RNA sequence: AGUAGUAACAAGAG
RNA sequence: UAUACCUCUGCUUCUGCUAUU
RNA sequence: GAAUGCUAUAAUAG
């Protein structure tokens, strides 16, 4: 959807100094530590085998409730549902050569954003965070 | 390391490589390395780390 | 997620199934005739 | 050119180059001097203050948490019970099953430390016993002319090895080509 | 001693269940047996409440072939099994799971029960454990000086209330009889240091894994720690 | 034969 | 011995450690 | 005007 509802500017030829920085690869719905995320995932899919209730359960109470209602009607294997939620809760943060675009929704399109000797203007779709603005 | 070179001097770079690396490096030295590094660790942990080098020093 | 426990695998499996059955009975998922067999079979462990 | 001696554990021909005579040529030398290493380590420790203990701490705290299943992620490992390479996950299993026969249940506790305790303890066992499978013929009824069928069923048999034979296997390294 | 005491009084079922519960927290049953007794009593007191308590198909309590009790024992069962049971019940009936692990659960009342054995006063110890819970579990505290302090809604029958007080001051007398009551009076506290001792074989291997000019490993250890090899 | 190259395959097994 | 002009097999004829994660 | 640090079956590197 972000690619589809996008707008491409102009390509420009000229030197680009790329800097290698640790950036987020994929936009998350809500960012948590692995452990916090894991427990939130447990509450959604496997309530009985959750273990000790952590305070984290209460913090993401609406997320769990929301997700559990959305994934309620399904016949897909729970292990697949687990890793899908993990994909959009656990952060994939890795080193990449960037040049004036750190936002995940930009990073995901990093291959089309620039090279060493050229730069392409690209506007993602949907929404953009006010903090990132 | 480039910029911190003395002015009016020469900075040189030895593109290096160590031959017979695994063949020469001795376990008994690696045992010493653990003993030195685990100086202020409890006695059990000093002994724990010491095993792996010891096993390699008697390897078949 | 990796299950944790130094106890027996059978022990774990027994209790969970015992619970599941008890709740399945009282809830009304499981029948009396089935619950008879449930506790009987679990008794053999 | 180092100290050659016979191991009173395995009976093997051990050679020790360390603290040996310094080389007279540019041919590869293993004759590293302990003092020179320790000095180099000291210099490192000076210029990186309190890193050794900092690392030793974290490493030690890591060990405590580390489970045994950590060993079930390393390609083909040498299995001493069958004297051939096996998958890491099976190599561990075979060792755990064999350890139980010699009254070594450290693996059951879950952590790596008590399992490791069992490994160095297993060297003190006078004889080490382990399962090794043998096949057995058995008549089984069938819609056959003669009315039966022979099938080979495997059964675990307890094999023993001596204190030394086990040690050597523990210290053994399987070789291949890259 | 305490070691041989527990063999006479308690059954081997109660012994091993407590030892496992105590082992989970990584504390030696033999080196700290005062703490073992606490859990043993905690377990035996709990098991007496759910010994003969049953439920019929209509849904009423009675005293006992047949298999469906009125109570559900949680203390004694390994952590993950105990928690599974606690979560399973809460979800089915439709109530919030307590943050701390419960001891018992009544199928008729449909509420969690917290048990606590105390040395001194029973009534004061009720208010100590009212801070954490509040209104999560229906507390049921007991002490050794023949004193009871239950919640307002007490399901425990007067006949069953006696059996607790019997064993409370049956074994208490047995502790004083053999002069072993004074063992639990003292403050037992010691940290369980993770020791890793080397055997005979591996030690010998380490002694022969030494650089030249060293008798044994002890020599190498001290040399590295002590002497300064500058220059 | 050939592939190939410090040692193999050019079928192996019941 | 024989079944066998049959049947089974095609990384298992020893494939390590570590980093990019 | 910063972060959030981890763990694959490929490939490359040592």
């Amino acid at each position: 959807m972000r690619l589809d509802n996008a707008t491409w500017g102009r390509i420009t030829f000229g030197p680009v100094e790329r800097v290698r920085k640790r950036v987020l690869l994929n936009p998350l719905t809500k960012e948590m530590p692995p452990d916090e995320a894991s427990n939130v995932i447990m509450e959604i899919l496997f309530p009985k085998e959750a273990g000790i209730p952590r305070e984290s359960t209460w913090i993401h109470r609406e997320l769990i409730k929301e997700k559990r209602e959305k994934l309620k009607g399904t016949m897909i294997t729970p292990i697949v549902l687990a890793y899908m939620l993990e994909r959009e809760l656990v952060a994939r943060r890795r080193f990449l050569p960037v040049a004036g675009a750190t936002s995940a929704e930009f990073i995901e399109m990093l291959h089309c954003l620039q090279g060493e000797n050229w730069r392409q203007i690209y506007h993602p779709g949907g929404n953009k965070l006010t903090e990132s603005r | 390391m480039l910029s911190n070179c003395p002015p009016g001097g020469i900075s040189m770079t030895v593109t290096g490589d160590n031959t017979k690396w695994n063949e020469c490096l001795n376990p008994r030295i690696f045992l010493a390395m653990t003993e030195r590094i685990t100086r202020d660790s409890p006695i059990w942990f000093r002994d724990f780390c010491s095993i792996a080098p010891v096993l390699f020093s008697n390897k078949i | 997620r990796k299950p944790v426990g130094q106890h027996s695998m059978l022990e774990a499996m027994a209790h969970r199934l015992r619970m599941d059955a008890r709740l399945d009975y009282e809830s009304g998922r499981m029948s009396k005739d089935d619950f008879e067999k449930a506790m009987a079979h679990l008794g053999e462990i | 050119k180092g100290k050659q001696y016979i191991s009173d554990v395995t009976g093997c021909t051990m050679v020790d180059p360390t603290n040996g005579p310094l080389p007279e040529d540019n041919e590869p030398s293993a004759y590293a001097q302990l003092d020179c290493v320790l000095e180099a380590l000291d210099r490192m420790d000076e210029e990186h203050p309190g890193l050794f203990q900092a690392a030793s701490q974290n490493a030690m705290e890591t060990l405590m948490v580390t489970t045994v299943d950590k060993l079930t992620q390393g390609r083909q490992t040498f299995d001493w019970t069958v004297c051939r390479n096996q998958p890491a996950a099976t190599a561990l299993n075979t060792t755990i099953t064999s350890f139980r026969l010699n009254d070594l249940n450290g693996a059951d506790k879950g952590g790596l430390i008590p399992f490791c305790q069992d490994i160095i303890d297993s060297l003190d066992r006078p004889e080490m016993t382990f399962f090794s499978v043998k096949n057995i013929k058995k008549k089984l009824p069938a819609k056959n002319r003669k009315g039966f069928l022979i099938k080979r069923i495997p059964m675990k048999v307890k094999d023993k090895i001596t204190k030394v034979e086990y040690i050597k296997r523990a210290l053994s390294l399987n070789t291949m080509t890259k | 001693s305490m070691d041989t005491f527990i063999t006479r009084n308690f059954q081997t079922t109660i012994i091993q269940k407590a030892k496992n519960t105590m082992a989970e927290f990584s504390e030696d049953p033999e080196l700290q047996p005062a703490m073992l007794f606490n859990i043993c009593v905690h377990l035996e007191v709990c098991y007496v409440i759910s010994d003969m308590n049953f439920l019929d198909e209509e849904g009423k309590a009675y005293t006992a072939q047949n298999l469906r009790p009125q109570y559900e024992v949680i203390e004694g069962m390994p952590r993950t099994i105990a928690w599974m049971v606690q979560r399973s019940l809460a979800q089915e009936h439709g109530i919030e799971t307590p943050k701390y692990l419960a001891d018992l659960f009544d199928y008729k009342t449909k509420r969690f029960i917290e048990v606590g054995i105390t040395k001194g006063l029973a009534d004061d110890y009720f208010w100590k454990k009212k801070e954490k819970l509040g209104n999560s579990m229906e507390l049921m505290i007991f002490s050794y000086n023949q004193d009871y302090s239950l919640s307002n809604e007490s399901s425990l029958d007067e006949e069953g209330k006696g059996r607790v007080l019997s064993r409370l001051t049956e074994l208490q007398a047995e502790l004083s009889l053999k002069n072993l009551w004074q063992v639990l009076i003292g403050e037992e506290d010691v940290e369980k240091g993770i020791d890793f001792k080397l055997g005979q074989t591996i030690s010998r291997l380490r002694d022969i894994s030494v650089p030249a000019g060293f008798s044994n490993f002890e020599g190498m250890r001290s040399y590295i720690d002590n002497i300064d090899p500058k220059g």
